[PDB]
């Protein structure tokens, strides 16, 4: 391919990789398990404070 | 260090930070690595052939098989043998 | 092409007057570096400074439009170049925010809760930010504010900032025409050149041909604005597109400029915030203790002389106009929306600042339901 392809075909490939990695960090921060430690841990800490 | 070291203001001498970069690379300190890159520091100004070569020749850090791979190479290449202590690997 | 045969650029041929350093010129520039017509004899020239930043360093990448500009140009061709080259839509909504240029640290919670206001805000409506480009004060916020939104979040907020042109640093750094140039985000101490913003979108870094100086951005972004809520939104009701303007601590420049906001025709609401300090502190002050708009008694009225002479460190006279000024924009007191952390004040960012275009706008109420819904915001 040609230069300006290149480029397109470059920043195609970063937006595919934000994509996955923040998505992956959305898939982890809405499952059960993590929600339910962050409960957890808020909650000791508001029954101390 | 995010919370006192690169506070608001902090002045920093020219070409410390690059050093503070090398460290944390060869003491294999990711989150170092990545507080550096997101205080300025940018690997297109900082990654040189020398600076390569003395990541390639650290002796911190975890282990690696690399010692061996390059014996290896060396002894194919040319068949000398076992590497000597004091050799740098280009 | 058409960005160089179209936009046109000024440089510094004077006679170099050394005023007090000899290498200084009227420019700053050094003596021997050089190569309005007052006293800088500048000439016109199409520019050579155009394309796109990639920021290098400062975490994530970013890509940055960029493009510099005459500051006497016609915001028509600036406008067109927006929407045809760089292919942005017309906004919603057109923000402008105006601060200090020194740097200031705010509160963790105001500046968290004004950090997601905004981004909520351009990114619901579809708005466009408008700050002062380098990385100084309430545009650091800023930039703060869009790290965050860019760390988790998946839109891409549309933040043009207008900067002086020979202000930032490294200026060989970003000649190019239709290039892509590297730009460090590593800013020198001693330098007093600041570095751009490394999380904007689009710069409009205007050249009056002086560096170092301030104040060849204000009457082209001025400009910029008017001739942009000239244009009518996409309703065809008969509106055109609403301006809000954001003020965070600010210094005595940014009373005049809500004052030049406020006596305008058609008004601009004027959004401030409380907590920073120093302008937006006694314009909050003089808020809620004003009675009838412009009718102040005499104890307030002394104690913010004293507020004024104690934070900006100004005389007696220069306090007296500073409060004159301060009474001028009170005259109009209902367009001045005022956030206070905490309280009653909405507890948010948004809140106030759509209210407050809602009852700037102070049009009938199908204007404001054409508004809600090009805005897209049924709670509102």
């Amino acid at each position: 391919i040609t230069d300006d392809e290149l480029k397109k075909v470059h920043d195609f490939e970063e937006q595919c990789i934000e994509e996955y990695f923040r998505e992956k960090d959305d898939r982890f921060n809405s499952s059960n398990d993590e929600r339910i430690r962050v409960t957890s841990e808020r909650v000791e800490n508001m029954s101390m404070r | 260090a995010r919370s006192q070291i690169f506070i608001y203001g902090q002045q920093w001498p020219v070409g410390s930070l690059e050093q503070a970069m090398l460290d944390a690379l060869v003491l294999d300190r990711v989150d170092f690595v990545k507080l550096l890159i997101e205080n300025g520091v940018s690997m297109h100004r900082f990654l040189t052939i020398s600076r390569l070569e003395e990541l390639y020749n650290t002796r911190h850090g975890p282990s690696n098989t690399l010692y061996h791979l390059v014996r290896d190479v060396k002894k194919r290449e040319y068949p000398k043998g076992n590497l000597p202590p004091d050799y740098r690997i280009s | 092409s058409w960005i160089e045969r179209a936009f046109y650029k000024r440089e510094c041929v004077h006679i170099i007057p050394s005023t007090k350093d000899p290498h200084r010129c009227c420019c700053g520039r050094l003596i021997g570096q050089h190569v309005w017509s007052i006293s800088k004899h500048t000439q016109l020239s199409p520019t050579d400074a155009f394309g796109t930043i990639e920021f290098q360093g400062g975490g994530h990448s970013n890509k940055a439009m960029y493009v510099r500009v005459s500051f006497d140009t016609k915001p028509d061709l600036l406008l067109h170049l927006m929407t045809k080259e760089w292919q942005l839509e017309l906004p919603k909504l057109l923000i402008s925010v105006h601060g200090g240029l020194q740097n200031f640290e705010l509160q963790p919670k105001l500046k968290q809760v004004f950090g997601k206001g905004l981004i909520k805000a351009a990114m619901t409506t579809g708005a466009w930010i408008f700050t002062g480009g380098v990385n100084t004060g309430v545009i650091r916020h800023v930039g703060d504010a869009l790290k965050d939104h860019a760390s988790k979040s998946r839109g891409k907020i549309c933040t043009i900032g207008i900067a002086p042109w020979g202000i930032v640093e490294n200026q060989e750094d970003l000649i190019g025409r239709d290039v892509v140039r590297p730009y460090q985000t590593m800013s020198n101490p001693m330098s007093k050149l600041t570095v751009l913003n490394s999380m904007h979108s689009h710069f409009i870094l205007a050249d009056n041909g002086t560096t170092g100086k301030y104040g060849a951005e204000v009457k082209l972004r001025r400009q910029l604005e008017k001739h942009i809520s000239l244009q009518k939104i996409n309703t065809r009701i008969g509106q055109g597109v609403p301006v809000v303007a954001l003020i965070v601590e600010g210094g005595p420049n940014v009373i005049s400029i809500v004052l030049e906001y406020l006596r305008d025709t058609p008004p601009v609401p004027v959004v401030v915030c409380d907590g920073s300090g120093r302008a937006s502190d006694i314009l909050a002050f003089g808020h809620k203790y004003s009675e009838e708009g412009g009718l102040i008694n005499e104890s307030l009225r002394d104690q913010l002389l004293v507020t004024i002479q104690k934070t900006f460190t100004y005389t007696r006279t220069q306090a007296q106009h500073l409060f004159i000024i301060l009474m001028e924009c009170m005259k109009k007191k209902e367009l001045i929306t005022v956030f206070r952390m905490g309280s009653e004040g909405h507890q948010d960012i948004d809140l106030a600042i759509l209210t407050a275009l809602l009852k700037g706008a102070n049009a009938s109420a199908p204007d404001q339901l054409s508004l809600a819904l090009a805005w897209n915001r049924v709670d509102i």
